[PDB]
């Protein structure tokens, strides 16, 4: 039994071009495309399809898998897995002190997808220097990568948990695409044990991380201390609380901005003052906690900007509306992409626990860069929407740790 | 001649139906042109009659052949085109000759009448149902529809291009070491076989191909190497550009210039260091193509250096799968990159350029950057891998720039050649403030509706100026007072400046612009042995920026 599926009214499908990949890529494709086809989950496709959807090869660890990027797909979709049914997102998942991510994505292989739907999940495998047509496929089943299938499956996976869930009343468990977020208090070892016995109640239906969100703080805007401070100190402590005043409320700079007066050379190094050093404490209270007025907005877009603070430091900040940041991060520890890449689903993952969606990020790096290169890192099941963007030389510096 | 081919399965656009176009009258010697070629299509199967019942129409009309005596039916299907369905795109683009394995022997078979032998979807024939007209309109005509691939019709390039690579199908995948590429009627074949043995694989493909309806033209009329192909000449196992001739001209048009250009480009894919910067400044601006631009020297010369270096002929090699690939870069005219590609130095698989500004302001370590990644993308979609670099750069002034800079950023395996010009970093700015450094705080300022601006700067040393510049930007300003700050101090120099975008831009370290205060600038900040940069924020009351905030 296939769910009927519907597109946005006076929306077409997607017809996105085919990146070019690697030779070791595509021929891992054409691996588990013929596989996936004799096992029937595709089909190969004429020309009167056409849509397309692009397609590439990660490291889920040496073996190949497959990622389909839905990201327009599911833009055209989009009512159906959002408001028609649609997963609710529990509140409490960022509160446990343990949650474990688990891939279920196998289980959407199970079920058909509507027939009248298949043609819009067309994807191309391209070949080395245009020699040959691209070779052409859409799926017959729930595809991995498609907001529609956990929409879909969601009826069955309810099902499939009630007794764990029947059983384990404080534990939470929650569905986005293709993974399934399980959170708990328990002890850690406490916590794997009934992990491993959710495993097998899923086991049961098909099928083959651990986060500490309780531990997630926020990354202050800080304040240097300093034995002594110069002008140039001073105005850098200047310009960095102008910028926290435009978020925070409360931000005072009047008593520090007295110390700089006339013209005085960079270099000069000037008195600390009561009144000053207690603005200065004072604002550290602020800048320490929560940003007063700000607030997730369910019906908007998440936005998540990174800055390369160099010697393999991140900073980021997720908000809705510019400034009023909702949360604030940092991120450690070779390769400028790579590190980017592992950072944007370091946040990606945060997010999904936190608000259950994924930011639009603005990422600083040359498109072109960014589009031949992630891939190589890539190794979640889903993928963030992005722009390519130049740091605003002080952004980077206000947020600096 | 019709293959026994599966359809592709058609429709129309979801809200739309068939057309119902009108048939317009035709002279009498058309209509008798019509009435022939339809009857000689209509006893081969390409098409069939039908009755009235047929509600759906399309024009039909005849044109005189190539000053020659025969005609050829023509049919507008502007109607039923806009009314039918999207296709998949046929091709992403075409082969590139420097990422194809050397041939000993090659032939290429065309595909006869290669549209009108594929089968039409019967339940879409309907749709392409044409009248031809009586004489004057008088009495009703002789109707029509398509059992296949119409010329001039919206899928048949698609639905063609399909079919034959469903036939083509098996013979790959049992011949593997034979090699097929397919571009609308044509197929071109080519082996490692000696020339026995590969015209009795030929022969099996034209008659795997017959037996599916496609019928080529054989072994009697097969034309020898080179091959012309897509602009360029192929040979057993090297290749080159199609032959270029630059005319000799003593004035030339806007359009002799593009062609030129064009051709010129077209060259630069394996002639090494071609360069049109000189003639392509010539095209800037507004004039029509009959007109004629004056070179200039520079261009002149140009148009010399490269009718020299397309003076001896230069081919390119082939890909051997199992080498890795190089590239290396030079720097030429700022802005202009060269690079070639090669296997065994230095046979070139192919060679290129790149000159593109990204955005107003660039340095050469930004520029060199972009033409690393260019060059990656093309490696890939041609070789499916990527290169190992050569590049005019050292592994140190890559690395301070990396760090430098606030953007992320990444080059594969790459090595230092020592091929000057040598790419650098021509200043490097202040980490901390300099002690003993005259401290310049600066500021310029327009008026929104006047456009008159006045720059300027006061100085912990006391000294102070400010100057009027008329008809400039509050963006202008805000550097002229930079600039100001640096003419007026010495070799090392701390400056305090408001605006963030001048910031902006010297933080990145420009080594161009399309600017000429910031190339002023730029010129001055490499005479400096030190400079500091620093930000305020304006009329934040913050000491040195207000004094020579009001002063101006
Ligand atoms: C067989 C062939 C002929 C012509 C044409 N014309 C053009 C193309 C794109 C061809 O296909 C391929 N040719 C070659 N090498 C090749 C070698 C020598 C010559 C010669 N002479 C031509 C092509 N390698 C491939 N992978 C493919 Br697919
Ligand atoms: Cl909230």
């Amino acid at each position: 039994e296939t769910v009927p599926v519907k597109l946005k009214p006076g929306m077409d499908g997607p017809k996105v071009k085919q990146w070019p990949l690697t030779e070791e890529k595509i021929k891992a494709l054409v691996e588990i495309c013929t596989e996936m086809e004799k096992e029937g989950k595709i089909s190969k496709i004429g020309p009167e399809n056409p849509y397309n959807t692009p397609v590439f090869a990660i490291k889920k660890s040496t073996k190949w898998r497959k990622l389909v990027d839905f990201r327009e797909l599911n833009k055209r979709t989009q009512d159906f897995w959002e408001v028609q049914l649609g997963i609710p997102h529990p509140a409490g998942l960022k509160k446990n002190k343990s949650v474990t991510v688990l891939d279920v994505g196998d289980a959407y292989f199970s079920v058909p997808l509507d027939e009248d739907f298949r043609k819009y999940t067309a994807f191309t495998i391209p070949s080395i220097n245009n020699e040959t047509p691209g070779i052409r496929y859409q799926y017959n089943v729930l595809p991995q990568g498609w907001k529609g299938s956990p929409a879909i499956f969601q009826s069955s996976m309810t099902k499939i948990l009630e007794p764990f869930r029947k059983q384990n009343p404080d534990i939470v468990i929650y569905q986005y695409m293709d993974d399934l977020y399980v959170g708990s208090d328990l002890e850690i070892g406490q916590h794997r044990t009934k992990i491993e016995e959710l495993r097998q109640h899923l086991l049961r239906w098909g099928l083959t991380y651990e986060l500490h969100p309780d531990k997630w703080t926020v990354q202050p805007i800080v304040l240097p201390e300093k034995d002594s401070w110069t002008v140039n100190d001073i105005q850098k402590l200047v310009g960095k609380l102008n910028w926290a005043s435009q978020i925070y409320p409360g931000i005072k700079v009047r008593q520090l901005c007295k110390l700089l007066r006339g013209t005085k050379a960079l270099t000069e190094v000037i008195p600390l003052t009561e009144e000053a050093e207690l603005e200065l404490a004072e604002n550290r209270e602020i800048l320490k906690e929560p940003v007063h007025g700000v607030y997730y907005d369910p019906s908007k877009d998440l936005i998540a900007e990174i800055q390369k603070q160099g010697q393999g430091q991140w900073t980021y900040q997720i908000y809705q509306e510019p400034f009023k940041n909702l949360k604030t991060g940092k991120y450690a520890r070779t390769n400028d992409v790579k590190q980017l890449t592992e950072a944007v689903q370091k946040i990606t993952t945060e997010s999904i626990v936190i608000w259950g969606k994924t930011p639009k990020f603005k990422l600083p790096i040359q498109k072109e860069t960014w589009e031949t290169w992630w891939t190589e890192y890539w190794q979640a099941t889903w993928i963030p929407e992005w722009e390519f963007v130049n740091t605003p030389p002080l952004v980077k510096l206000w947020y600096q740790l | 001649p019709i293959s026994p081919i599966e359809t592709v399965p058609v429709k129309l656009k979801p809200g739309m139906d068939g057309p119902k176009v009108k048939q317009w009258p035709l002279t009498e010697e058309k209509i008798k042109a019509l009435v022939e070629i339809c009857t000689e299509m209509e006893k081969e199967g390409k098409i069939s009659k039908i009755g009235p019942e047929n509600p759906y129409n399309t024009p039909v009309f005849a044109i005189k052949k190539k000053d020659s005596t025969k005609w050829r039916k023509l049919v507008d299907f502007r109607e039923l085109n806009k009314r039918t369905q999207d296709f998949w795109e046929v091709q992403l683009g075409i082969p590139h000759p420097a990422g194809l394995k050397k041939n000993k022997s090659v032939t290429v078979l065309d595909v006869g009448d290669a549209y009108f032998s594929v089968p039409l979807d019967e339940d879409f024939r309907k749709y392409t149902a044409f009248t031809i007209p009586s004489i004057n309109n008088e009495t009703p005509g002789i109707r029509y529809q398509y059992n296949v691939l119409p010329q001039g019709w919206k899928g048949s390039p698609a639905i063609f291009q399909s079919s034959m690579t469903k036939i083509l199908e098996p013979f790959r995948k049992q011949n593997p070491d034979i090699v097929i590429y397919q571009y609308m009627d044509d197929l071109y074949v080519g082996s490692d076989l000696e020339i026995g043995q590969h015209r009795t694989k030929i022969e099996e493909l034209r008659q795997h191909l017959l037996r599916w309806g496609l019928t080529t033209p054989d072994k009697k009329h097969q034309k020898e190497p080179p091959f012309l192909w897509m602009g360029y000449e192929l040979h057993p196992d090297k290749w080159t550009v199609q032959p270029i001739v630059l005319p000799e001209k003593d004035s030339w048009t806007v359009n002799d210039i593009q062609k030129l250009v064009g051709k010129l480009n077209w060259a630069s894919q394996i002639y090494p260091g071609i360069k049109v910067r000189q003639l392509c400044k010539l095209l800037r601006g507004t004039k029509a193509l009959t007109e004629v631009i004056p070179l200039t020297e520079e261009a002149e010369l140009e148009l010399a250096e490269n009718r020299e270096i397309l003076k001896e002929p230069v081919h390119g090699v082939y890909y051997d799968p199992s080498k890795d690939l190089i590239a290396e870069i030079q720097k030429q005219g700022q802005g202009q990159w060269t690079y070639q590609i090669y296997q065994e130095p230095f046979k070139n698989l192919k060679t290129g350029k790149y000159a593109r500004m990204r955005g107003a302001h660039t340095n050469d370590v930004k520029q060199l950057t972009e033409a690393v990644q260019k060059i990656t993308t093309e490696s890939i979609v041609i070789w499916g891998k990527t290169p190992k670099f050569k590049l005019p750069i050292q592994k140190e002034t890559w690395e301070t720039w990396w760090t430098e800079y606030w953007q992320a950023t990444w080059i594969p395996e790459w090595e230092f050649v020592n091929t000057p010009p040598l790419v650098k970093l021509w200043y490097q700015l202040e980490k901390e403030p300099i002690v003993g450094a005259e401290t310049f705080y600066v500021d310029g300022a327009a008026n929104r509706e006047t456009k008159l601006g006045k720059a300027g700067y006061v100085t912990n040393r006391g000294r102070q100026k400010v100057v009027t510049l008329t008809d400039t930007t509050n963006q202008k300003t805000e550097l002229q007072a930079i600039y100001l700050a640096l003419q007026d101090s010495g070799l090392e120099v701390n400056i305090v400046t408001d605006s963030q975008y001048a910031l902006g831009i010297i933080q990145a370290q420009p080594d161009q612009s399309e600017s000429e205060l910031v190339n002023q600038i730029i010129e001055q900040l490499i005479k400096k042995e030190k400079v500091y940069l620093a930000w305020v924020p304006a009329h934040k009351g913050i000491g040195g920026n207000e004094q020579v905030d009001k002063l101006v």
